[PDB]
């Protein structure tokens, strides 16, 4: 593989948890998956550690709060586009 | 420099 960006579209839904972690970061500020629980919601989607969320139900990375990023991470639907690297 | 980690 090269060095051209692939983008992966997923689409999430469930007291059960998506089964990833997120950190939030700057250099530019950018969210990028940590870990994903193996046999989780979020797994069983083809989320992979590493990949970077590029936005969340249609609005992008840099223009979420952490109040909307709560607030989507906690509804029952989640929609996210990755930017997603080779293996 | 790490913000914030959610646990989703
Ligand atoms: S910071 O300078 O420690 C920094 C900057 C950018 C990314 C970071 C990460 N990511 C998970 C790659 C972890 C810890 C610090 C950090
Ligand atoms: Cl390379
Ligand atoms: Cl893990
Ligand atoms: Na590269």
């Amino acid at each position: 593989g090269a060095m051209g960006k692939v983008t992966h579209s997923i689409h999430i839904e469930k007291a059960d948890t998506y089964g990833f972690s997120l950190s939030s970061v700057e250099e530019i500020r950018r969210l990028y998956v940590n870990s994903v629980k193996e046999t989780g919601l979020a797994s069983k989607k083809g989320l992979k550690a590493g990949d970077e969320i590029l936005e969340i139900n249609n609005r992008a990375a840099d223009a979420l709060n952490s109040s909307m990023l709560k607030d989507f991470l906690s509804q029952p639907s989640l929609g996210l586009l990755v930017r997603t690297y080779p293996e | 420099t790490k913000q914030e980690e959610f646990y989703a």
